């Protein structure tokens, strides 16, 4: 059992490895939804400005 | 641009120390909701239109350089300066696993040495007191602090 | 509708329920009591029933509207502890369950196969003895388990309206699964 334990020893290390990886992705998708979002507040205000 | 691993989270169970399980239960649970927080969100929304911003926008020159500083505007991905150290740490917790398992190989060969020699023992009708002895030590007089006969305490 | 001092007996209450079918009843000594929405319920009935509903949530959900009313009437008589064998606090077990399951937050709605999949997890056993203030933490871990890598299975419930044998034990092995995974 504990040979079984031995081969499952690439699990845990994954688990780190891949919940690194989604969030710096979702950082990235964060910091373009944020420049969309500031620039999408530019034009919104001209067009409320001009209305 | 993600690589996605998913398991099964059993052995995620099966695999932690007590001294960790704590720090697990964070990782863990840190991990769901982080999954959850890429299931919300969509890839990208589009790219802001400018025709329609352009003739909405009566201010000249503005549509234009938003266009230009937007649509040729690039940021690259934060960097993570970890996955060298996870991968490290990765291979030299395998390579220490490699060698406690060695160790249980030769601790579960000495095992089955032990049992092929019990299996294969004398009948118990043929057995000396001698031989008896030698199969196994536990039940041996030890004649000293006891050298008298017989070579155990009396109240025993 | 809004009546006042809750008098279902007042003329425009009265005749709004006598031209209408269907009638959703809160009372409100449940929402201060803590079920959200608070229907406060017996009250409360669809005419229409389970023409009105999908073909899973009618295999699934007419058993829990039978149980409640068992529930009801035996925690009413029984508030001091009437009796007490192992048919009446499976009842009361049963019925408590049911109650935080039906607790939902505001302005968060969710689709029929979520529900099927949670109220398949309510009433077919797997929660009859789990501490009824861990029922909430076991919705938001159960949606998120759902949700996070069982799509096409609700996707196949939604889609192909029963719920079928194969995703009826389906079901089962997940709540199962689900159930280890929540006394983990």
């Amino acid at each position: 059992s504990q040979q079984a334990l031995v081969q499952k020893r690439h699990y845990l290390f994954d688990v780190q490895r891949n919940n690194i990886a989604m969030a710096l992705e979702v950082t990235y998708r964060e910091r373009l939804h944020r420049v969309y979002r500031e620039v999408k507040n530019r034009l919104d205000y001209h067009i409320s400005v001009q209305n | 641009k993600l690589a996605l691993k998913t398991i099964d989270w059993v052995a995620f169970g099966e695999i932690i120390p007590r001294n960790q399980k704590a720090v697990a239960n964070s990782l863990k649970s840190w991990n769901e909701t982080l999954t959850s927080r890429l299931a919300t969100l969509p890839e990208k929304p589009p790219a802001i239109d400018w025709a329609y911003y352009k003739a909405n926008v009566t201010k000249a020159g503005l549509v234009d350089d938003f266009e230009k500083k937007f649509n040729a505007l690039k940021v690259p991905i934060p960097e993570d300066k970890y996955t060298a150290q996870v991968d490290a740490e990765e291979k030299e917790d395998v390579k220490s696993c490699a060698e406690f398992l060695i160790q249980s190989k030769t601790r579960i060969q000495e095992y089955e040495k032990e049992l092929e020699k019990m299996r294969n023992i004398i009948p118990f009708d043929q057995m000396t007191i001698e031989d008896l002895n030698e199969v196994f030590p536990e039940t041996k007089l030890d004649k000293k602090k006891y050298p008298y006969w017989p070579h155990r305490p009396i109240e025993s | 509708i809004e009546t006042q001092a809750g008098d279902v007996s007042a003329y425009i209450p009265t005749n709004v329920i006598s031209i209408t079918d269907g009638q959703i009843f809160l009372e409100t000594e449940l929402f201060y009591k803590g079920i959200r929405p608070a229907i406060n319920v017996g009250l409360s009935v669809s005419r229409v029933g389970s023409a009105a509903q999908t073909r899973a949530m009618k295999q699934v959900a007419g058993t829990m509207k039978l149980e409640l009313a068992q529930y009801r009437e035996v925690a009413a008589f029984a508030q001091f502890g009437s009796d007490l064998d192992a048919a009446t606090q499976q009842l009361l077990s049963r019925g408590v369950r049911l109650t935080e399951l039906l607790k939902q937050g505001q302005y968060s709605p969710m689709a029929i196969e979520e529900q099927v999949a949670v109220i398949y997890a309510g009433v077919r056993g797997y929660l009859d003895k789990l501490e009824p203030s861990k029922i909430t933490k076991f919705e938001n871990a159960f949606l998120s388990h759902v949700i996070s890598q069982h799509q096409t299975l609700l996707g196949k419930i939604r889609t192909d309206g029963k719920i079928s044998e194969e995703a009826d034990a389906k079901l089962k092995e997940i709540v199962t699964n689900f159930l280890a995974g929540f006394e983990a």
